[PDB]
């Protein structure tokens, strides 16, 4: 059963990819988590900011990726492979921005990334990156768009998602919350995020072990907010 | 037929329902709308524990992966 | 809310506190809890609810030094509650351990009023081994003599 | 055991075990510490002086990667190298190409994808070095930053790649690193390296120091043997 | 023979391709989908159920478009799926460049069947873990045809691939009839699809594009619960 798991251009004989499987489960070597909100006007993610060395420079421990001026990503996974999607969905929206004249859709970012993904996955010539991509961004007449990209080459939309070890959990509690029928306002959002991850990691959350991308109608440009909206975020969602 | 059930408690609601499940699952949903009925310290079984146990059973998808579908 | 005349509104809050969760609760403490739940289940008349708390509490706690006062209450409770479902050798057996008890023990009339109790209620029980055991056990029986109508 | 043999598997946990080989290759190396002071960035290297024939100075393990960029490498000394020539190439095109100095956070971006494409395929083998690049500009200010064999690349305020790195991270800590210029940096460094390096294991042993600040006006370079003497002094002074 | 179940360029001393076989199994345990093919035209349903609220159902199609006249939807591998219809589009283009014609279906087929053989004549490269389906409207006649990982096509009048598809054939058969309509092709298929789908018919979990003489079209998902409205 478990012997065709060596190769990733091997069918198991139930139809099984297991390489890929694989590839997921490396996500989860990370270590961290990274949730997605889309509010009514604006989308929001939040990773886990795990700097566990007093001498490591916070400002380049940054999970948060701006692939471009409007589009926003946050990786999860080995950082190596994530840059290196990172890099290549940059290239890619810089492509079809020359090519096309307009900006690349975040729909467009994933989709590709998907395709590259797979490419990789049917020929056996590159290991697949185990590194999950959530790209956020405003496509104009459908608002905000959040995107989620998977080393299988599943590029899939989403109200809400989560990727890194506590997945399932954070996508049970936001399961949870979109059903509830409520105003996703901006501060909404942020809340809903903010919520997710410490409901699933039980976290104090000092402002300095979480970072915060924000895209909004309003400013359609990937924002990352500083640490002062961070205390401030957490001090409303307190109270 | 043995449990202790309810007037509201109406099996036909889960019997309509298209999903394809066997006899060992609605064995399990029996024992587990029970045992929900049994950990909120009530000894007759409501439709609402009973609704929780068919949604606990039915996911049967757990990861997928979403790509083999 | 008892006090105002709410004794089913009372006795669903104290329901569904569960006493048994709170580890660092004193054993006494949780006890005394366990009867307000029984007397307010029986002021509502959930006997059903009454027989699952009485389960729940054990019966290893009145056999200690200051457990007098909960034995005797607990004991009439169920008491009420068996009288309720007509089980006259149970009400029996609690009014016998109701008489056991030394602080009833030590008042004349307390324990004069146990003994009639149980012989009067172990007359009440349908005739079995059970019964012509018990009716052999109370009429050994000194203290009998101190009421010559219930021993006669 | 079979998820293992080359760097394209997976492991059914999911890992790349030839990754964590390369890693652990590298931590069989001789220590090397790089401490970002408040005007410039300060390496430090031990070398085992592995016989008595060779020559001081040979198998150094500071490069400078372009004028203004100075590495630390730690592990395989050919894979070293050769990541040295690929870092010197990329500042090159680098320059060539955009006409001014590569800031060194890309530079570092640059030759962390390269090591990270050696990480993929079965026909080659992750790089076995890991190594540091550190550099000071008027307009950026002082930088460090540091690339594993996995090819993960973040900036560090001060850190120690090699055997003893734990070791010399914990006498790296308690130094206030955003005050001191690299005047004095270098002789902290110093004593850390003597420190760390165990005498009875590695038996004798040439502290190499470099640095790149603006007492160097920014160019990356070697320490002059005065500093490097009153540096070995300081060191050795603290034996008790 | 397990020892010959790993070489794409290896025959079996049975003489059996094993690993399309398996590409094939992998198609089996897709999500269900039917396609039916009328005197009117061309019905193509497919079961698009999440697993949670969380996914977009609008996000991704799988009912999609090649041609103006030609759709196809799919069973098996997901990414996959994307690559096919790429280079699906990308061929139907490549005729109409040299044609000026739009590309019949059973052209495009064949060479759609091309591209996934292509993928199963040498090792290192896994053969295309779907199957498809593709509608299309030529020369006043429906065309409904089934490209497979082997590269093998086929011209099936009503047929259901994936999860349950013994189930969505034997259900077939039975409630269709080569002289039936569009809109009883549209029935038949939502019935095909309720046979092997669990839970309610949301209008975001299902799929249906027609192949008619105007075209190829994906419907609406109010059109969709018009149907589901009317069916159930």
């Amino acid at each position: 059963s478990a012997g065709f798991d060596r190769h990733i251009t091997i069918f198991s004989p139930e139809g099984r990819l297991y390489q890929v499987e694989y590839a997921f489960k490396a996500i989860n070597q990370g270590g961290l988590t990274s949730v997605a909100v889309r509010g009514k006007d604006c989308a929001v993610i939040v990773t886990q900011k795990k700097v566990p060395d007093k001498l490591l420079d916070s400002s380049t421990v940054t999970h948060l990726f701006k692939i471009t001026e409007n589009i926003g990503c946050v990786m999860t996974g080995m950082t190596a492979d994530s840059r290196s999607q990172v890099q290549r969905a940059r290239y890619e929206a810089a492509n079809w921005k020359y090519k096309y004249g307009y900006e690349i859709p975040v729909d467009m970012l994933c989709k590709r990334i998907a395709d590259i993904s797979q490419v990789y996955t049917q020929n056996a010539e590159m290991r697949p990156l185990g590194c999950c991509m959530i790209l956020i961004g405003i496509d104009e007449e459908q608002g905000p768009q959040v995107y989620k990209c998977d080393p299988a080459g599943y590029y899939c939309g989403f109200k809400a998602t989560a990727a890194g070890v506590k997945q399932t959990e954070s996508t049970s509690f936001l399961e949870k919350k979109v059903k509830k029928k409520f105003d996703w306002t901006f501060e909404q959002t942020v809340e809903t995020a903010i919520t997710c991850l410490s409901t699933v990691l039980s976290i104090d959350f000092k402002p300095s072990e979480i970072e915060v991308g924000v895209v909004t109608v309003e400013n359609p440009k990937f924002r990352i907010l500083t640490e002062a909206e961070i205390d401030a975020h957490l001090v409303a969602l307190a109270e | 037929s043995k449990m202790n059930l309810s007037e509201e408690v109406d099996l036909e609601d889960y019997v309509a329902r298209p999903d394809k499940i066997s006899g060992a699952d609605i064995n399990s949903i029996c024992q587990e709308s029970g045992m929900l009925a049994v950990r909120e310290n009530r000894y007759i079984v409501l439709a609402k524990d009973f609704e929780k146990a068919y949604k606990t059973v039915i996911k049967k998808d757990e990861q997928e992966h979403e790509f083999y579908k | 809310k008892e006090q105002n005349g709410d004794v089913k509104e009372a006795a669903s809050i104290l329901q569904e506190l569960q006493v048994e969760t709170y580890g660092s609760m004193e054993k006494k403490e949780r006890v005394e809890f366990i009867l307000e739940q029984m007397r307010l289940c029986l002021a509502v008349k959930d006997y059903i609810r009454t027989q699952i708390i009485s389960k729940k509490i054990n019966t290893k706690f009145f056999q200690e030094e200051n457990t007098e006062k909960l034995k005797l209450k607990y004991y009439n409770l169920m008491i009420q509650l068996d009288q309720h479902e007509g089980s006259y050798l149970s009400i029996c057996k609690h009014y016998r351990a109701i008489y056991d008890t030394p602080c009833i023990q030590a008042e004349s009339e307390k324990w004069q009023q146990a003994l009639k109790s149980v012989v009067l209620y172990v007359i009440l029980a349908p005739f079995d081994n059970e019964q012509s055991d018990l009716v052999h056990r109370i009429s050994g029986d000194k203290k009998l003599e101190e009421i010559p109508k219930y021993k006669d | 055991t079979g998820y293992d043999l080359s760097a394209s598997t997976f492991s059914p946990d999911g890992r790349v075990f030839q990754v964590e080989y390369a890693m652990k290759a590298v931590e069989n190396s001789s220590t090397a510490i790089g401490i970002r002071c408040k005007d410039g960035v300060v390496f430090g290297v031990e070398k085992l002086v592995l016989s008595k024939l060779y020559e001081e100075g040979s198998n150094k393990r500071l490069f400078n990667v372009d004028r203004h960029v100075g590495m630390a490498v730690a592990g395989l000394l050919a894979d070293a190298r050769s990541l040295a020539d690929i870092a010197r190439e990329e500042a090159s095109n680098f320059r060539s190409n955009f006409g001014y100095n590569i800031p060194l956070k890309h530079l570092a971006d640059r030759v962390a994808m390269y090591v990270h494409a050696y990480t993929l395929y079965s026909a080659v083998r992750p790089f076995g070095c890991s190594f540091m690049l550190g550099s000071y500009s008027v307009n950026d200010g002082a930088q460090l930053y540091m690339i594993d064999p996995s090819g993960v690349s973040y900036g560090y305020w001060g850190c120690a790649i090699g055997k003893a790195r734990q070791a010399a991270k914990t006498e790296i800590e308690k130094l206030q690193m955003k005050e001191m210029t690299c005047r004095d940096i270098v002789k902290e460094v110093a004593k850390i390296i003597y420190i760390v390096h165990d005498e009875v294991k590695d038996k004798a042993f040439e502290l190499e120091l470099s640095w790149v600040g603006e007492l160097t006006n920014g160019r990356h370079e070697i320490v002059p043997k005065d500093i490097r003497e009153e540096a070995e002094k300081y060191a050795k002074e603290s034996l008790k | 023979e397990r020892g010959y179940s790993f070489s794409l360029t290896t025959f079996s001393p049975s003489g059996k391709l094993v690993q399309i076989e398996y590409a094939l199994a992998a198609v089996a345990g897709g999500a269900p989908s039917v396609g039916i093919k009328a005197a009117n035209g061309v019905v193509l349903a497919t079961e698009k159920k999440q697993k949670s609220i969380l996914y977009d159902e609008r996000s991704v199609h799988k009912v999609e478009p090649i041609t103006k006249h030609i759709g196809l939807v799919y069973s098996g591998m997901g990414p996959d799926y994307r690559v096919l219809v790429h280079r699906a589009r990308k061929l139907a283009q490549q005729y109409y460049l040299v044609y000026q014609e739009p590309i019949p279906t059973a052209q495009l087929v064949q060479r759609v069947a091309s591209v996934m053989q292509e993928y199963t004549q040498s090792g290192g490269v896994r053969p295309f873990g779907v199957s498809l389906l593709i509608c299309g409207w030529n020369e006043g006649r429906p065309y409904l045809f089934q490209s497979d990982p082997s590269g093998a096509y086929f011209a099936w009048k009503a047929t259901a691939m994936g999860k349950n598809y013994v189930n969505g054939k034997t259900f077939l058969e039975k409630r269709y009839n080569e002289d039936l309509e569009l809109e009883d092709a549209i029935h038949t298929a939502i019935l095909t699809l309720k046979e092997s789908f669990e839970g309610q018919m949301t209008e975001d979990n299902i799929e249906v594009g027609i192949c008619n003489e105007a075209g190829f079209r994906r419907l609406t998902p109010t059109e969709v619960k018009d149907y589901l409205a009317a069916i159930a």
